[PDB]
């Protein structure tokens, strides 16, 4: 509605639609970066006059497929090891210190972790 | 130094007059590069955001060895220039 | 090996006077081929126009002083003669050679963008 | 040795049945294959610190000019000891017995240009060895001996 | 052209858009405009389109022939030249070429009616739909091209419809629209000259006795370019013509004499005296039998009418351009059709022209 | 009449621990460096007047002469039976703007007889001519034209010197250091002129310069000496 489409936000107040061709992505309306040019603005160009908007490339936004994934938990330890969760075809191994009391994402995958005790506190 | 070598280098007329070359020192050697254009040095292409340019000397840097060697070159080509003395 | 038409050995001339006479003959060589340059390249300008432009070319740079830089200017002008007489440059390059070309006040340059 | 080889020792499409015997009667050379690869074997399963450093020890760059050149004949060598110091005057006044050991080798004999590989020695070969063209063809085959 | 066409880097259109030009005027520069050149695939369009694209203006060229639009894309950079398939009977396709356009140029104009369009339907029906549709999309500037002898009350169909084309636009686009009247332009493959070079020109005496004020097509190509970047030239009427007056029969013998074309003109068909009814009958017969646009009945009348300069309009010098004469350019444009080539210079055309007039 | 094998089913060796030797490659040039040093000294012996200096890098021998002494040394290196360098493989150059004679004209020679190569290196300025080696080798008739075209070096005595690698009517000599890598002009087609026309350079995307994040530290030092002891003080 000419307000969120051209503004960057953490989430979307409205429920997105897969069939709206003015959204930034099928699964998200507002862009996920301050410098990212809104899709509604870009499609208002000379070269989209006769080109069909339906067939244009609209990959699903990354910043949503991660937040659907439930947060991983660690039991009786304060170091989280993540190396892509795929074997030797992943990101370099990183160790995540769990001293802080919230969900700390991985360096590359974006996966979030926790401890055994703070499982009830972080989920709040 | 007295030689009008610009008639044999084939460089365009604009290098002799409308361009300024800086002789600086980044830590043991000296370099020469041309100061940027007033306008048209970098304009954002309206298609894909490419950093367009009309200055053809933007990517050129000459690595010298000694200061007087660089000054000899600039006078030889008939180049306007100024020298930036590094801070001690 | 057999050198091509209108070739000269590249020689470092060590006389001021000899270079003067070499140039003078060269300028006549361009004027002798004035009719050919029109017919070879199908130029839109008549024969008198080419001589006028050739004269504007020769008049332009007659005041050079350095002999070491005299030979270089005579060497490359020989190549220009050899390339043109042997019909090596394409038609477009000669047409654009003669088709090249007062300034404006500071307000005029300030408004549009200057340089 | 690359002598003639039968058709059935080459990984290629062959002839099955009486057509093999037809082929061996018509074809000029019966031990040549059709060239089509063996579908049953060819590409059947598809593909689916100092102790170890030398760059820092690269040979140095040393230039020998007329000044240092003269010093080898007069002072000698760092193995067998014996400004602008011009060589031309030194060659004008110096012992030829210095020349016949330092400036020249093997009793003044000129030094043949150093071979980039000494062991490049050739011998002429014959038809029965290399299996190439007979003698009338206008080439000859050389080997490393 | 020179190095940069825009007078000022920032130009505000009549619609409030603030366009900033970038670059030093090269192929990779831009001007921030979007000039829809209707009928760009024609003779005049290929000059209007070429100048606009090289200086960085986006050009939207609506076409009906698919194989003729390919060569227009060379002039511009990537994305500079755009294409829209359309027909004047498809209103929706018209609105595709004006939605993003800040400049709209009209060049559509015919002399021969076909089995799908009449002379009015194109010089008016196309123009009326194009002009009115452009206004509804907030187009800042409209530029129009009509005949050089527009007259609402003329008995010639071309001149009558072209004149009404001026009225119907100004009742549709409004006061902002501009009208430019070009004299017969001469250029490579110019329809004005292609009739003079044709060897078998039946009724050559009758057709070529008409008078004209020939104008160089490049200048008219720049004439629209000068008008395009300026808002000061709205609501005007411009007639563009050349100083020195020439007639077709004066040109036809002047043209032939350069090509050196004894017995041959009398035999090959250069001079074909034919009766006036036969010319009228021949044009009518081909109008139902031909398949390519031939000589029309309308051009039989136009041959009796001479070109008229209208004093209410404005000349080239109003735009700061001095028109060029046919003498300085007539030779080169027929040089394709011509021991030692004789180049007929600017002054020597008169000496040729002298030789034609001498009996 | 026997079935062909299947190579995938053949038995294969099994290899475990690897001991890849790591020793200085310069050891295999120990004699080669020794042989070449004498030969360069020999040439200076046979040419005290012209051989300014020389140096040997591994199995390569370099001879440095003035432009005046070029043809003299090359004639000696061609005809003298101790050094029969009959074929001139390469005639190259490079630009070093700091020095007064920025250019460095090279001459790689090949001796099929004695199986060795030599490198005559004579400096040149933007104006100082270099004698042509055509009277010795006709094979440099095209190697010099490339050097002139890409550098502007004036070759004295060339039977026919002109452009060989650049466009007709090209302005400037490209392989210089002050010549921009993108050039000064580029061409396109202009429909109104009906010809392909030169035009000033315009880049939609400028050549990004990534040399700024280069090394600020030292990378390589002196190295290890390998000079044969017979060529030391
Ligand atoms: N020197 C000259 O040529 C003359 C100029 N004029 C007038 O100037 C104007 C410019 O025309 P010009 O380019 O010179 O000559 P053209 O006849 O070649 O221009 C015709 C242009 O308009 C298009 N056109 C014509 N009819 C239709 C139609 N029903 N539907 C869609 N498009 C149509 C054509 O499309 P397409 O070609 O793709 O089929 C073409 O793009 C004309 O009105 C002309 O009469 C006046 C006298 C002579
Ligand atoms: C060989 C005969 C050529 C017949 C042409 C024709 O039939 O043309 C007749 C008319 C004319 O239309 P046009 O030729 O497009 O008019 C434009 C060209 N002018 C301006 C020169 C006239 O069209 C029709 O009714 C076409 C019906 C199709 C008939 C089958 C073919
Ligand atoms: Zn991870």
């Amino acid at each position: 509605s000419t307000k969120e489409l051209t503004t960057a936000r953490i989430k979307d107040i409205s429920k997105p639609d897969e069939n709206n061709l003015q959204q930034q992505a099928p699964n998200r309306i507002s862009p996920w970066s301050k410098s990212q040019k809104p899709r509604a603005e870009a499609q208002d160009n000379v070269r989209f006059a006769v080109k069909d908007l339906a067939k244009q490339p609209r990959p699903y936004a990354a910043i949503d497929l991660i937040y659907k994934q439930p947060i991983r938990y660690i039991e009786h330890d304060n170091v989280a090891v993540c190396d892509g969760n795929g074997g030797a075809q992943g990101h370099p191994k990183v160790y995540i210190n769990l001293d802080q009391n919230k969900a700390i994402p991985c360096g590359y995958c974006g996966l979030r972790f926790a401890q055994a005790a703070f499982k009830e506190d972080i989920e709040s | 130094t007295d030689l009008a070598k610009e008639l044999v280098s084939g460089a365009p007329k604009e290098l002799i007059t409308e361009r300024v070359a800086r002789i600086y020192q980044e830590t043991e050697t000296w370099k020469i590069d041309w100061d940027i254009l007033n306008k048209g040095n970098r304009w954002e292409n309206d298609l894909m955001g490419y950093q367009s340019s009309s200055d053809y000397m933007q990517g050129t840097i000459l690595k010298f060895d000694t200061r007087e060697g660089a000054i000899r070159f600039a006078k030889g080509q008939g180049w306007d220039y100024y020298i930036q003395e590094p801070k001690v | 090996t057999n050198p091509t038409a209108f070739a000269q050995t590249t020689r470092y001339v060590k006389d001021s006077t000899e270079m003067r006479t070499l140039v003078l003959n060269l300028y006549r060589r361009y004027l002798r081929h004035s009719r050919g340059f029109v017919n070879n390249y199908n130029l839109d300008i008549p024969a008198s126009q080419v001589r006028t432009k050739i004269r504007q070319e020769f008049e332009r740079q007659r005041f050079v002083k350095d002999l070491p830089l005299k030979n270089v200017l005579y060497m490359k002008a020989q190549m220009e003669f050899q390339e043109l007489v042997n019909f090596w440059k394409q038609q477009c390059h000669v047409m654009q050679y003669f088709e090249s070309i007062k300034g404006d006040s500071f307000v005029q340059k300030f408004l549009k963008g200057a340089q | 040795s690359g002598g003639p080889v039968p058709v059935f020792k080459k990984y290629t499409t062959g002839s099955k049945g009486i057509w093999e015997k037809i082929r061996q009667l018509l074809t000029l050379v019966p031990n040549r294959s059709t060239g089509n690869p063996l579908v049953k074997n060819y590409r059947v399963p598809p593909p689916g610190y100092y102790d170890r450093d030398h760059r820092r020890n690269y040979p140095r760059l040393v230039a020998f000019d007329q000044t240092k050149v003269s010093g080898l004949l007069t002072l000698g060598s760092a193995q067998n000891p014996r400004q602008s110091v011009s060589l031309s005057s030194t060659l004008a006044t110096i012992d030829p017995k210095v020349v016949k050991s330092e400036l020249l080798a093997e009793g003044g004999s000129p030094v043949v240009a150093p071979s980039l590989n000494k062991k490049m020695k050739f011998r002429l070969t014959e038809e029965s060895e290399h299996g190439m063209y007979p003698e009338d063809y206008p080439i000859r085959i050389f080997a490393q001996n | 052209v020179s190095t940069f066409p825009l007078k000022s880097d920032i130009n505000i259109t009549k619609s409030g858009k603030t366009l900033l030009s970038v670059g030093q005027g090269g192929r990779s520069s831009r001007t921030g405009f979007t000039a829809t050149v209707f009928g760009g695939t024609g003779f005049l369009g290929r000059v209007v389109v070429s100048k606009l694209a090289k200086h960085g203006t986006n050009v939207v060229v609506p076409f009906r022939n698919d194989r003729a639009r390919r060569q227009l894309k060379v002039n511009g950079d990537l994305g500079v030249v755009n294409f829209v398939e359309f027909d004047i009977r498809n209103l929706k396709s018209i609105e595709d070429s004006v939605k993003y356009s800040d400049i709209v140029i009209n060049l559509i104009g015919t002399e021969h009616f076909s089995k799908n369009f009449s002379i009015e339907d194109v010089n008016i029906g196309a123009a009326e739909r194009i002009a009115k549709a452009a206004k509804e999309a907030g187009v800042s500037r409209l530029i129009h091209v009509s005949s050089y002898n527009a007259n609402p009350s003329s008995s010639s169909d071309f001149y009558a419809t072209k004149g009404i084309g001026e009225q119907v636009v100004r009742d549709n686009f409004g006061p902002d629209a501009t009208i430019v009247r070009p004299a017969p332009m001469y250029f490579r493959n110019s329809p004005f000259l292609n009739e003079l070079l044709q060897i078998k020109a039946l009724g050559g005496n009758v057709i070529f006795k008409k008078e004209v004020y020939p104008v160089h097509a490049l200048q008219v190509g720049e004439a629209i370019e000068r008008i395009a970047f300026d808002d000061a030239t709205a609501g005007q009427t411009y007639e563009l013509f050349g100083k020195e007056r020439y007639s077709k029969k004066e040109l036809r013998e002047m043209i032939k004499h350069i090509i050196h074309i004894g017995y041959y003109p009398y035999s090959a068909g250069f001079y074909l005296p034919a009766p006036e009814p036969f010319l009228y009958a021949f044009a009518l017969i081909r109008q139902y039998i031909s398949s390519q646009p031939r000589f029309n009945v309308d051009q039989l009348k136009r041959s009796h009418i001479n070109q008229e300069i209208d004093q209410s309009a404005k000349t080239f010098t109003d735009l700061g351009m001095v028109p060029d004469e046919l003498s300085e350019y007539l030779y080169r444009y027929v040089k394709p059709h011509i021991q030692n080539r004789t180049v007929y210079s600017k002054e020597d055309i008169e000496k040729l022209r002298d030789y034609v007039n001498t009996p | 009449e026997e079935p062909l094998p299947v190579l995938r089913d053949l038995p294969r060796p099994e290899y475990g621990e690897l001991h890849a030797p790591v020793y200085n490659p310069a050891e295999k040039y120990k004699e080669q460096i020794e042989e070449l040093h004498k030969f360069g000294r020999y040439i200076m012996g046979c040419l005290p007047k012209f051989v300014q200096q020389f140096s040997v890098w591994k199995d390569e021998l370099v001879i440095y002469v003035a432009p005046s002494a070029l043809t003299q040394v090359a004639t000696f290196l061609k005809d003298h039976t101790s050094a029969q360098f009959k074929a001139c493989m390469d005639v190259t150059a490079a630009d070093y703007p700091t020095r007064t004679n920025r250019f460095d004209v090279v001459y790689n020679l090949l001796s099929v007889r004695h199986n060795s190569r030599i490198r005559i290196k004579t400096y040149a300025s933007e104006v100082s001519p270099v004698p042509s080696v055509v009277p010795l080798f006709q094979g440099a008739n095209w190697f010099e034209r490339e050097t002139y075209d890409l550098f502007g070096i004036f070759f004295e005595g060339h039977p026919d010197l002109r452009r060989i690698m650049t466009d007709y009517g090209f302005q400037g000599h490209p392989l210089r250091k002050d010549f921009p890598t993108t050039g000064y002009t580029e061409v396109r087609y202009d429909a109104e002129k009906r010809r392909v026309v030169y035009e000033p350079l315009e880049l939609t995307q400028a050549w990004r310069n990534f040399t700024v994040g280069s090394s600020v530290w030292e990378q390589v030092g002196d190295g290890k000496d390998f000079t044969p002891e017979s060529f030391k003080l």
